[PDB]
RNA sequence: AGGUA
């Protein structure tokens, strides 16, 4: 409330309280609406035939065993042959229906309808099938958006007669010479942009060809499908919003072994918008038992990630758990200590990785903390940068170029030459001992026997004492 | 070696800050634990900050001065020296727009 | 793994004369600033040459 | 953390 506060958990709860408790009654009445608004959606997807080809050409890739088969249909309302037969009466029903196109026609839609109403698949092919019918929408939209901007800003006039005129064919040039037909200056003016309108329109016949339905009928069908979608997704934002109160106290389970409240929350609510998703009441679970689950394992997938500073996976994390808990037992049983031994006993895991795992199971630490119990002085004001050489190094290494660089000019010429270029010797850059020897056009044993020749004079006791210092 | 008279100080622009950032953190991943080598893309990046030891792409592909003027580009690491690592910032793609508390409090 | 053994890589013999088979300085040997007691040595890894 | 000026 307004309450001078700045914690947003105070004010969480604010919003969680609007919001009353539901019944288990309730939650199946919820579900139910919500399963109203799927039923509507698949039967807006059901008037819609190219998303249904799609669907049918994957059954045919499942058929020729190139994709999964739980990876398209999940269960039915009154298995291979049921999915085959109800795909094959489809796919008939679809045939039918489609010759009627290119009264009988609308009972055959509403037995279309109806035999996709027995199928109930994965979320993710229902998710693609609702973007296909989206982007439709989208086209069949930016298409009239077209002709409006066309119309509007090349004719100069106002978007409330457009309205009127244009709906009801959309596709035919009556428009045109209805519109012409008072002499009005802004039909005039459209005969200097008729062309980009009339290609416009043609792209839209495209279209409803492609479809293959005429586009009063995809906007109706559309327009259905939106309502469908807009009743579901409020119900289930009414059964997400309802059932914040669940969320909140499993996490507050949570808090008190580490991380943020908010954040367990949070998860937890995006876990129990997964179950709403997933819910239904046709398997006769309660609806919390179903969501509680989803939430402690979104729970515990922020305790494995966002808690731990240093990444754990999850399998590794749950091994953990499960060497903490054999610990714990093994404590209380023998009552004086977890021994390596009986932890490698109870475990499949040999011992090694069993104390490589331990150490891994602990966080790191600040160094702001203090070193020594809240002396003024930071733990990370002790380390010392590993990664800087030291002086005296870098004054060795000046020293041993030096020398290096001297001893090379107190050989030959082409032998100090060959040796710059093989090793990288004062440039940034080596060569081969092949790309050395294209450039001496001596591409041969002969290369490789100067260098060894270089190596063999370096040999003397005269210039590796110099460099008998530096290698001790 | 630096010769600059004045110091300015002024509010920095979203693509100015993009400017300075040589990649968006997209990953809170830091490591990976057993193996110290930073994660792609966490705080910790050789393909953003640069690479963690001096003048080799963090791939095991290029460990030579050799390669220094020319990056990685059979992976995302980047090869240069390891002082880059400590001047390189980068940025993060907020979301919704923040308040700078500063400007508020 | 780490080990701690007598024998050293590129130090001098007098460093292994205070310690006994195991790298372990023998108890009551006398030393001074900078002198070897356990002969730890780390597996190297990877090495950079110029 | 304790101690020194």
């Amino acid at each position: 409330e307004i309450g001078r506060t700045t914690d947003p958990v105070r004010m969480y709860m604010r919003e969680m309280g609007t919001v009353e408790l539901l019944t288990r009654e309730g939650e199946i009445d919820i579900a139910k609406r919500i399963e109203d608004g799927i039923n509507q959606v698949q039967c807006s997807v059901a008037e819609y035939p190219e998303a249904i080809t799609y669907l049918l050409e994957q059954y045919d890739r499942v058929e020729a065993e190139e994709a999964r088969l739980s990876d398209l249909i999940t269960g039915f309302v009154d298995d291979p042959e049921l999915a085959r037969e109800k795909f094959a009466e489809l796919r008939a029903q679809y045939v039918v229906t489609r010759d009627t196109i290119k009264a009988t026609a609308q009972e055959e839609i509403l037995k279309l309808s109806e035999v996709f109403k027995q199928f109930r698949l994965v979320p993710k092919q229902f998710d693609y099938l609702v973007n296909s019918m989206r982007v439709m929408m989208d086209r069949v939209r930016t298409q009239e958006r077209l002709i409006m901007k066309l119309c509007v800003e090349q004719c100069k006039m106002p978007k409330k007669n457009f309205i009127t005129l244009f709906t009801g064919n959309e596709t035919s040039d009556t428009w045109f010479n209805a519109a012409i037909a008072m002499n009005k200056p802004w039909s005039e003016k459209l005969h200097d942009v008729s062309e980009e309108v009339h290609r416009a329109l043609q792209k839209l016949q495209q279209i409803e060809e492609e479809t293959g339905l005429t586009i009063e009928q995809v906007k109706d069908i559309n327009r259905r499908m939106s309502i469908g979608e807009a009743k579901a997704r409020r119900a289930k934002k009414e059964m997400v919003e309802a059932n914040l109160r669940l969320v909140i106290s499993i996490a507050k389970k949570y808090t008190n072994r580490g991380l943020q409240f908010l954040d367990l929350i949070q998860e937890g609510n995006i876990g129990l918008m997964k179950a709403v998703d997933k819910f239904e009441y046709r398997r006769g679970y309660k609806f919390s038992t179903y969501a509680t689950w989803w939430i402690r394992q979104a729970i515990t997938r922020s305790i494995a990630d966002q808690a731990r500073t240093i990444r754990i996976p999850v399998h590794m994390i749950e091994t953990i758990n499960k060497l903490n808990r054999i610990s714990r037992q093994m404590l209380q049983e023998m009552g004086r200590e977890p021994t390596p031994e009986e932890l490698a006993e109870r475990m499949l895991m040999p011992e090694d990785k069993i104390r490589k795992v331990l150490k891994i199971a602990k966080e790191p630490i600040s160094m702001e903390t203090p070193i020594g119990d809240d002396e003024d002085s930071h733990l990370g004001d002790f380390i010392e940068d590993t990664t800087l050489e030291l002086p005296l190094d870098s004054a060795t290494t000046e020293s041993l170029r030096a020398a290096t660089h001297d001893v090379l000019a107190g050989l030959t010429a082409r032998e100090a030459k060959v040796l710059r270029m093989r090793f990288g010797i004062d440039m940034n850059t080596d060569y081969t001992l092949e790309e050395v020897g294209k450039q001496f056009d001596v591409t041969r044993e002969r290369i490789r026997q100067i260098e060894a020749k270089a190596l063999r004079k370096l040999r003397h006791p005269s210039r590796s004492e110099v460099l008998r210092s530096f290698l001790d | 070696t630096e010769e600059f008279d004045a110091i300015k100080i002024a509010l920095a622009s979203p693509d100015m800050i993009r400017s300075w950032s040589f990649g968006e953190v997209k990953k809170p991943e830091t490591i990976n634990y057993r193996t110290f080598k930073p994660e792609r893309d966490g705080l910790f990046c050789a393909r953003i900050f640069g690479p963690v030891k001096d003048y080799e792409c963090l791939c095991g592909k290029y460990k030579r001065l050799k390669h220094r003027g020319v990056i990685c580009e059979k992976c995302g690491v980047e090869v240069t020296q390891t002082k880059v690592r400590r001047e390189r910032m980068g940025h993060i793609e907020l979301a919704s727009p923040t308040a700078h508390i500063w400007f508020l409090k | 793994p780490e080990e701690i053994t007598a024998d050293i890589p590129n130090v001098g013999e007098a460093a292994l004369s205070k310690l006994d088979e195991s790298g372990i300085v023998y108890i009551g040997a006398e030393v001074t600033g900078g002198d070897i007691l356990v002969g730890k040595v780390t597996p190297k890894g990877e090495t950079q040459l110029t």
